[PDB]
């Protein structure tokens, strides 16, 4: 019967709720007292990357912490040098509705997908000079929300038809397919060892997946609305979120429940992308009221504000060495906040 | 939705059987991660323009 | 030759007025020059440089005028050339740059209804500051030109009686190079009220008048301010090539000099208060 | 990807000739192109340069004013009109392509090179003779500048070229330590400042040829006289 | 400028990339980007056949004006999470089939098909993004609308109608049940047109109504309005 299975599933929901309550002996906010607070961190705009002409919807730092791809809502995908703010490439995309962007961690490839449901993969370091499309990864139904390279041949593209996927670039077919979400998937983040990834969604639930196994390890819940930001802790054992009830939550993969919450009562707006710092002490979350504000990650004190943008900060990225923070907004500028 | 109602429970049984450690130990290494690596974080303490690439 | 004519008791009335209306226009202009640069949504629209150019020119030209106007018309204190001639040359630089900026806002709104699909490309912050600067710098070199061209002290010309050191050979140039563009403004705002008239008839003759009469209120009230102020001001000073130059003309022309700051007082009302995109920033702040 | 060259012949001194290279196989309009000549018993020597979009043209001081480098980017050809040529302008005139962005490899492709016979500044000092060597041997080929090549941005602008004889030189080490695409990993460059070494750890007989170093700090743009290798 | 020979030539690449974005940000500013919304079973395919995956950009020129229409009906995803991509469109072309006043949708409980296209209309007028973007509204299939209003009245889809089974008494009733769904009668205009086989005068309506939007958007960009 369909009725007795819903009679059973809530008991398993009542068993996971009891098991997480058997482990919540001490809150993180009371363990993370009796330590030094981080104090106010002020970060000034060091660069402004100007050349876009529409809403920057995504960016991704290249793994050398100097290059920077940035997909915006014209047909362009500009690869910025950051240290002397030149444009290394400008890649005219085939559909100008791109909701995501990814720099491959070898430097060679760059992917961007969007409302065309297709994850085009570009080959920068080539022989004939110009940046060339190597693949167009079809096969999703809804819009693409986030693309992430594991290496130069696997890419994890979470789309909006309630499904993530794992691709093989050299062939062009989905190897696995991570389903189990209700409602859209809005952002993913690979673990720093690239074995697991989480995937925030529009049913207020992140979900820890395994790229080798093929289905969900554990499903986190606790938000009130659409989760549209995910960042792993740099340890790779916890992860933040960000949602449209204007609150972050630091979850944990080993305790299977959220550890703290990041809400100020003077913000009501919603979150577009979060990102930890190096060492996992800051939780720089990008909000709809045009400002990032650096939460301390252990105590919920809002330890600064990166207001320099004239519209919604819709993409946020900390370098792989932690030397700078690049945010990009719905006005076409992309300020780098060292 | 008989097939959908089974797949929700086959996952939930496998999700319930997970060795959960405590928040007393899930946070004591998240604390131990930051305090070990706060020397390597150029956003907690501002290191000067001598070690900054983004000075000018 | 000096022209010591002064009203007996009417002099202090208009001098503390222009000291205060010249501050009543600074209170009228302070919250427009600030709001046009405070608000991040307003500066990036390129026509607001022209409303910005009119903003400074009616503060660079209101308060430099009035001290040049009150101290001349209390005891005639300033009696040299350099304490006088450069000072009005600063005044007629701004009030050339103001009506220069009124010309820029007129051609800005001219092509935005003549060539409507191409206005967004043409008037851009590259091409905005192209003409935002050159009209300002050809104002002053058309203004401090008698310091570097003809003085009646420096050379032989017909010395005007309206202005002591500025010649009648200058006031076919300056009334030229104001009214060559002040006649363009009343054509520019005539085409707007006709190209909207040919538009407003068409959206009813198609179906599914009313467009232009919303615009015509806030157009002729601009178009008469360029006539209720710059009209009788330029109507008096054309007599200098002519043969009127009477004392009652010299009496009443002093009572139309402060119309040029009354122009400057009502110009942010007809340009910034009509701006709904500026009006909410006045509501917000 | 090839860069074939036209022109060539035997003009009288005082005469003129127009070299042209037809570049095909790459997006030619975004490549800064060069001309590099090689006197027939000697090493390489730099002649001219044109940028992407022809927006910046340099010349060497020996051929400044007489030579005009130009190109037609829709035609995918790059010219060099030489006027009032001397008897020292007899060389094989290679064309080079070089794209400059962050992390690019300039001078990566060299043209065939047409001989143009005629009828009769940083200095790079290699100074090493035709070294006889057995394969499998570690060879250190050392160049030496007259300036500290390490720029303020941390890049050391030294390039290492292998001209196998009968061919055009090819890039090996496209900055201080880097390696061109296609060079086997046994080649390695080392050093900083003024003394640089190209160390081929394992050897063969296929990488025999003469080895030029080149600086790239500023557009004098001189080559070293090549350390010849032989078996 | 303490730049090397390659650092100088890298900036010359950045400046000749900037010169190709600005030269392609003017080929993109000359075009008019519409947005063909509408519910299912409306006749959006009737309109993109009258002119010329997920999104499908349709290009067509009229009187030296290059249009672009983005039919996002093939998305089948959440409309909330990508409708801010079209925040700066010129004019939302809407489509309402007049002929679905008596048809119902079998999925939801009551689900009159006209009752949901009215509810999508209220959901895109009153978006926080579509404040300025003036809706062009195409009431499709008026020829099929007469040949079933002589049989069946409009009182099915709307109880609050008091009129006879005639076209003009009821076709204008639907327009005044659509033109008042916006709570912004001051910020945007709703242009309405009754397309059946009117295939010459539908792009002419869009060219006229976009030129009305282009003019009024210019006169607020100048401040004059
Ligand atoms: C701004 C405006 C309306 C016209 C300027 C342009 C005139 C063309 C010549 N440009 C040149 S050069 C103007 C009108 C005036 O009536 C006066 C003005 C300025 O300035 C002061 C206060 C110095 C005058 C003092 C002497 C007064 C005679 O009793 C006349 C006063």
């Amino acid at each position: 019967e369909l009725d007795q299975l819903r009679q059973e599933a809530e008991q398993l929901k009542n068993q996971i709720r009891d098991a997480r309550k058997a482990c919540a002996d001490a809150t993180l906010s009371q363990i993370t007292n009796n330590i030094d607070p981080v104090g106010r961190i002020q970060m000034r705009t060091r660069r402004t990357l100007r050349g876009h002409l529409a809403k920057i919807y995504a960016m991704h730092w290249g793994t050398d912490s100097r290059l920077l791809v940035s997909a915006s809502q014209d047909g362009k995908l500009i690869i910025w040098d950051s240290y002397t703010t030149n444009k290394v490439h400008a890649i005219p995309l085939r559909s100008s509705w791109v909701m995501t962007c990814a720099y491959a961690p070898s430097g060679n490839y760059v992917a961007c997908g969007g409302l065309d449901n297709i994850c085009s993969i570009y080959n920068l370091k080539t022989r004939e000079g110009n940046v060339r499309v190597s693949r167009e990864l079809a096969g999703h139904t809804g819009y693409l929300s986030c693309c992430r390279f594991l290496d130069d041949n696997q890419i994890v593209t979470s789309s909006g038809d309630t499904t993530c996927a794992l691709w093989d670039i050299e062939t062009g077919q989905q190897t696995t397919t991570f389903t189990g979400h209700t409602g859209d998937v809005m952002s993913l983040s690979l673990a720093p060892d690239t074995r697991l990834f989480v995937s925030g969604a529009c049913d207020a639930s992140a979900k820890l997946w395994d790229v080798r196994e093929g289905m969900c390890r554990q499903t986190f819940t606790g938000h009130e609305s659409d989760i549209n930001a995910i960042c792993f802790f740099p340890n790779g054992n916890a992860f933040a979120t960000g949602s449209d009830d204007a609150t972050c939550r630091l979850f944990d993969l080993r305790a299977d429940q959220e550890l703290m919450t990041y809400s100020h009562d003077n913000i009501i707006c919603g979150i577009t992308s979060v990102s930890f710092s190096k060492s996992g002490r800051l939780l720089l979350a990008g909000y709809d009221d045009f400002n990032c504000n650096v939460w301390d990650a252990l105590k919920a004190d809002r330890a600064g504000v990166l207001a320099g943008h004239d519209n919604r900060v819709s993409c946020l990225g900390v370098t792989d060495d932690g030397m700078a923070v690049a945010t990009g907004s719905w006005d076409s500028f992309l300020k780098i906040w060292n | 939705s008989i097939a959908q109602a089974r797949k929700l429970v086959e996952q939930l049984k496998m999700e319930a059987n997970i060795d959960r450690i405590k928040v007393s130990k899930a946070a004591a290494d998240l604390m131990a991660y930051c305090e070990a690596h706060a020397k390597e974080d150029p956003l907690l303490t501002p290191v000067p323009a001598s070690e900054n690439p983004f000075r000018e | 030759e000096c022209f010591m004519v002064l009203n007996p008791s009417q002099q202090l009335a208009i001098a503390v007025l222009s000291l205060t209306l010249g501050t009543f226009t600074v209170l009228e202009n302070l919250l427009v020059l600030c709001v046009i640069l405070h608000s991040r949504s307003l500066r990036c629209r390129p026509s607001y440089h022209f409303i910005g150019s009119l903003a400074v020119a009616d503060l660079l030209g209101s308060v430099i005028f009035v001290y040049s106007f009150i101290d001349f018309h209390v005891f005639h204190r300033k009696d040299s050339r350099n304490v006088f001639l450069f000072k009005l040359g600063g005044v007629t630089a701004s009030f050339t740059a103001s009506v220069g900026s009124l010309f820029l806002t007129a051609i800005d709104r001219y092509i935005s209804i003549h060539r409507p699909l191409a206005y967004k490309r043409i008037v851009t912050r590259p091409k905005a500051v192209v003409a935002f600067c050159l009209m300002w710098t050809i104002a002053i070199v058309i203004a401090v030109l008698p310091l570097l061209g003809w003085n009646c002290e420096k050379l032989q010309s017909v010395c005007s009686d309206i202005f002591p050191h500025i010649d009648k050979t200058y006031l076919m140039f300056w009334i030229g190079v104001v009214s060559v563009l002040l006649l363009f403004i009343v054509y520019a705002y005539m085409y707007i009220l006709w190209k909207a008239h040919s538009h407003a008839v068409r959206m009813i003759q198609r179906g599914t008048a009313r467009m232009d009469i919303e615009l015509a209120k806030t157009l002729v009230l601009i178009l008469v301010v360029l006539i209720i102020c710059w009209g009788p001001l330029l109507a008096i000073m054309v007599y200098d090539v002519f043969g009127k130059m009477n004392k009652l003309i010299k009496t009443v022309f002093a009572f139309c000099s402060m119309l040029c700051l009354l122009n400057s007082t009502v110009n942010p009302i007809i340009y910034a208060l009509r701006s709904k995109d500026l009006r909410h920033a006045f509501r917000s702040m | 990807v090839q860069l074939v060259e036209s022109g060539g012949g035997l003009v009288q001194p005082g005469g003129s000739r127009k070299l042209s290279c037809s570049a095909s196989g790459f997006a030619f309009s975004s490549f800064g192109m060069h001309w590099v000549r090689q006197a027939p018993e000697k090493g390489l020597e730099w002649v001219a340069y044109i940028s992407s979009g022809s927006g910046t043209i340099y010349y060497a001081d020996t051929v400044k004013g007489r030579f005009t480098i130009s190109r037609d980017d829709p035609k995918n050809t790059l010219f060099l009109q030489m006027t009032s040529l001397r008897s020292e302008d007899t060389a094989m005139y290679y064309c080079v392509r070089s794209i400059y962005y962050y992390g690019s490899s300039p001078f990566d492709f060299w043209g065939q090179g047409t001989t143009l016979t005629v009828s009769s500044d940083i200095v790079m000092t290699q100074a090493t003779s035709s070294v006889p060597v057995t394969p499998g041997e570690s060879v250190s080929i050392s160049c030496r500048s007259s300036k500290s090549l390490l720029h303020s941005n941390g890049n050391t602008y030294l390039y290492w070229f292998l001209q196998r004889p009968g061919q055009s030189p090819q890039l090996l080490i496209y900055r201080m330590s880097n390696l061109a695409s296609g060079v086997p990993d046994r080649f390695s460059g080392s050093g900083s400042g003024t003394a640089f070494t190209l160390t081929i750890s394992r050897l063969s007989a296929e990488d025999v040829g003469v080895y030029y170093c080149m600086q790239h700090l500023e557009y004098p743009l001189t080559f070293g006289a090549g350390t010849k290798l032989e078996l | 400028c303490t730049l090397s020979a390659e650092d100088k030539a890298a900036v010359e690449r950045s400046k000749m990339i900037d010169r190709n974005l600005r030269e392609d940000g003017e080929k993109a500013a000359r075009e008019v980007k519409l947005l063909l919304l509408g519910a299912g079973e409306s006749g959006k395919s009737t309109i993109v056949k009258q002119m010329k995956t997920g999104i499908v950009e349709t290009h067509f020129t009229f009187k030296d004006l290059h249009f672009k229409m983005f039919d996002v009906g093939g998305q089948r995803s959440e409309r909330k999470k990508w409708i801010h991509c079209f925040e700066g469109v010129t004019a939302i072309i809407f489509c309402v089939a007049l002929s679905d006043y008596d048809l119902v949708l079998a999925e939801d409980e009551e689900m009159n098909r006209m009752h949901e296209s009215m509810k999508l209309f209220d959901s895109i007028c009153n978006n926080k993004w579509f404040t300025d973007t003036s809706i062009i509204l195409f009431l499709n299939k008026k020829d099929l609308f007469e040949e079933k209003i002589k049989k069946s009245p409009l009182t099915i889809c709307y109880p609050e109608y008091a009129g006879s089974n005639t076209y003009e008494e009821a076709a204008a009733y639907i327009q005044c049940q659509f033109e008042d769904l916006n709570k912004r009668k001051d910020t945007k205009e709703i242009y309405t047109h009754f397309t059946c086989a009117t295939d010459t005068k539908n792009v002419q309506f869009v060219f006229d109504a976009v030129t009305d939007v282009i003019i009024k958007n210019n006169l607020k960009d100048c401040g004059l309005f």
